[PDB]
């Protein structure tokens, strides 16, 4: 079966952990532990047909940065999450972008945008704003929510979707 | 490229040589080593590999002792800073700050990078492998002490993180979306348990109740009942217990069906015993429940119940087949099981059989140590064998199934003891006479036997209904 | 083309019985071996300057799960019965098993040769004599083999094949 390789990035505390877990076990992470690099592995069938997932689970906090261009090096397909309630996340997918496409040397690098926590309802970040921002990268845009499951399947097939079209 | 510290304060800063690290033939793969090359690996300042740590935290126990993995990682933590240089140095004597763009360099690239990953080991240790800290509370005291005086801010955060979850650990939930089917019931109705049984539980809700319960044995089984082989030496029942009831939950399930066969003497009832058996195993498969399934293709190859051919004849063709593809599952040393395994959607429930026939070969057939110029490098390719299967093991234990559990049926499962005060050879004994009073062999001709159930044997079928 | 054999392996566990095949099997020249892939329990020997080709069902590991047993044997030609030369408890299960083989087969007369498996240097409790006399009385052969050296591990599965060719 086909394996393929996805990375979540993001600032730190946008909930790449909590909608991992939540892909992998159903199951709603509550607590803040700032990851450093976490691994796992889903086998699943996406159109009919059976692949592997190996998603890296990477680090936000600032002082983590200099381990980032270590793991966009391996990865096929990027999921880019922000928080939709932290203007601040939101401003930095820019810089994860860039950084992205500097490691893998490419404009053409298979990749979504997520806005997670849409559960919540103080939002700061607007709908139209991320998918602008989306369409001038040319990739889709997705809202979810790890506590709720809401868009946590199409975030994470759209990307592999993308890895097998690339 | 950066200067390191001398190897002479720091272990770590050895070159790697043929004498030191083995490299298989975008990161290395690393056959064998010593300890330190293993621990200098394990926290590389250049990659990313968390796989690494899942590997080694599995399989290190077998070449060193967690008290001295704990003293081997806190020596690799405390990196000694370089002196200035040169330009550093003429800077300071002229009363200015010094660039110290080496010192920089150095903290940014080897000391952070490196001191992240031996908090990420000691994260995963105490995260995923507590049962060291469990066995050994003076070994939980070293990390806590260890942890609580790690100093800086850049390494604050994982600090007092790794502080909190060793605090949650030591006083050691499911989202579905969607609704699951409702229970169904067949003669037995809710609450009546006294009449449970075989033939009066609904075959949908029996295959569903025992998939949840082995789904949940096999979930529980953590790769410290396995490595090293241990569910096969004299101490398994301490150190495999969630494995071994595993297994015996199959054994016994097994030979309850052989026993509902054998004991059902009327030829006539006996095909629909078989015949409700064969519906629960289609259950299985609709389920994933490959443990399910090898559980019925057991009990109908056991030596009481193979032999039954004046019952076999009167089955439906339908599931003969449904029988005959469930046993070539395992034809071939288990090809299109295999096969099967690795193509379906989970969740599912595996057989384990063959993860540990796989494991105990593994450790068998491999050895500990390569000899290299004169030095003992630890096999590390063996190591990683292993935990590609306990891997694979713990990949298929995170979905859970979409499934309600009914309290009665699910504790009158648990509860099955076919064999009652019965030793297992005298019960296996039992259950072939029991066989050949019912169909005796040739040429000696079928007797005829009264009927024993007073309800209807009409099976009710494996297809689910949905009232509104 | 070949004729091919199937072969059981069956004993107690946790006594080194998996060493058999797995010496067999080897390269036999360096220890490193993947049970994982297939072409690691097929073999093709010459036997008397036969040509043939060997297939091993060694479920080592499986012990604990008692009620297949039936099935894994029914698969079977022929059958090594291996104890430990260090485990008595090993010795007395080969009667059960010898009896299980039987039943499953529908035979008194089954290939089969009876194994007895030094698997470390640990002290001998049962004689060699005690094992001729129990394969005496069976009719079968008897072969002790080193779990470690490779002593003995051909004439093992050689044996039973012959066996299985005289039968
Ligand atoms: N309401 C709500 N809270 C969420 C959601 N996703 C994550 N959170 C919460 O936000 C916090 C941060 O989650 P986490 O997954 O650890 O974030 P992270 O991006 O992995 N952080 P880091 O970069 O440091 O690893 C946790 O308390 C988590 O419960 C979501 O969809 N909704
Ligand atoms: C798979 C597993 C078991 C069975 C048997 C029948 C086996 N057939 C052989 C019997 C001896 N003679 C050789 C044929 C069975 C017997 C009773 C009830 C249902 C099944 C078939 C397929
Ligand atoms: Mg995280």
């Amino acid at each position: 079966m086909t394996e393929y390789k996805l990375v979540v990035v993001g600032a730190g505390g946008v909930g790449k952990s909590a909608l991992t877990i939540q892909l992998i076990q159903n199951h709603f992470v509550d607590e803040y532990d700032p990851t450093i690099e976490d691994s796992y592995r889903k086998q699943v069938v996406i159109d009919g047909e059976t692949c592997l997932l190996d998603i890296l689970d990477t680090a936000g906090q600032e002082e983590y940065s200099a381990m980032r261009d270590q793991y966009m090096r391996t990865g096929e397909g990027f999921l880019c999450v922000f928080a939709i309630n932290n203007t601040k996340s939101f401003e930095d997918i820019h810089q994860y972008r860039e950084q992205i496409k500097r490691v893998k040397d490419s404009d053409d690098v298979p990749m979504v945008l997520v806005g997670n926590k849409c559960d919540l309802a103080a939002r700061t970040v607007e709908s139209r704003q991320a998918q602008d921002l989306a369409r001038s990268y040319g990739i889709p845009y997705i809202e979810t929510s790890a506590k709720t499951r809401q868009g946590v399947e199409d975030a994470f097939y759209t990307l592999v979707r993308e890895i097998r079209q690339h | 490229q950066m200067r390191l510290p001398s190897a002479d304060v720091y272990r770590f800063a050895e070159p790697d040589s043929e004498e030191n690290i083995i490299f298989e033939e975008g990161i290395p793969i690393i056959k064998a080593g010593t300890v330190i090359k293993l621990i200098e690996r394990l926290t590389y300042h250049m990659y990313a590999d968390p796989n690494f740590v899942r590997t080694f935290l599995t399989t290190y126990r077998s070449f060193c002792k967690p008290q001295e993995l704990l003293s081997l990682i806190i020596e690799r933590f405390e990196i000694p800073e370089p002196e200035p240089t040169e330009a550093d140095r003429i800077a300071i004597e002229n009363g200015d700050q010094p660039l110290s763009a080496e010192l920089k360099r150095f903290r940014k690239e080897y000391i952070q990078p490196v001191q992240l990953r031996v908090l990420n080991v000691c994260r995963h240790w105490v995260e995923h492998h507590f049962y060291d800290f469990e066995r050994d509370a003076y070994l939980l005291q070293r990390m806590e002490e260890f942890i609580g005086t790690v100093r800086g801010k850049a390494m604050k955060k994982w600090v007092e993180s790794i502080t909190k979850i060793i605090q949650r650990k030591k006083i050691a939930n499911i989202t579905f979306q969607s609704s699951p089917p409702t229970v169904e019931w067949h003669i037995s109705r809710p609450g009546h348990i006294e009449t449970f049984d075989l033939l009066t539980l609904h075959p949908i809700e029996i295959a569903r109740q025992l998939t949840l319960l082995e789904s949940d044995l096999y979930r529980a089984v953590q790769p410290s009942e396995l490595v090293g082989s241990v569910w096969t030496k004299e101490d398994k029942e301490i150190n495999s217990p969630n494995l071994l009831k595993m297994i015996r939950h199959t054994t016994n399930l097994t030979l309850w069906f052989e026993k509902c066969i054998v004991e059902t003497e009327n030829l006539e009832e006996r095909v629909a015993v078989v015949s409700r058996i064969i519906e629960i195993l289609q259950v299985f498969q609709e389920l994933n429940n490959f443990n399910g399934v090898l559980e019925v293709v057991s009990a109908m190859n056991s030596s009481p119940v193979y032999r039954l051919d004046h019952t076999f004849e009167q089955i439906p063709s339908r599931q003969k087949k449904i029988l005959e593809e469930a046993h070539e599952l395992s034809e071939d040393h288990y090809k299109k099981y295999l096969a099967k395994l690795r193509s379906i959607n989970p969740p599912c429930v595996p057989f384990f059989g063959i993860y540990l026939t796989n494991i105990l070969k593994t450790e068998e057939g491999n050895p500990e140590v390569l000899k290299r110029h004169g030095k003992e490098l630890i096999n590390f390719s063996k190591r990683r064998k292993v935990a590609e299967i306990t891997g694979e093991i713990q990949q298929y234990q995170n979905q859970p199934y979409c499934l309600r559990v009914e309290s009665d049926i699910k504790r009158f499962f648990e509860n099955l003891n076919p064999m009652g005060n019965s030793m297992e050879k005298e019960f296996t004994d039992y259950l072939f006479n029991k066989s050949l009073e019912i169909e005796p062999r040739n040429p000696k001709p079928l007797p005829r036997f009264p009927k024993k159930y007073s309800y209807p044997l009409k099976s009710p079928g494996v297809r689910p209904s949905n009232p509104r």
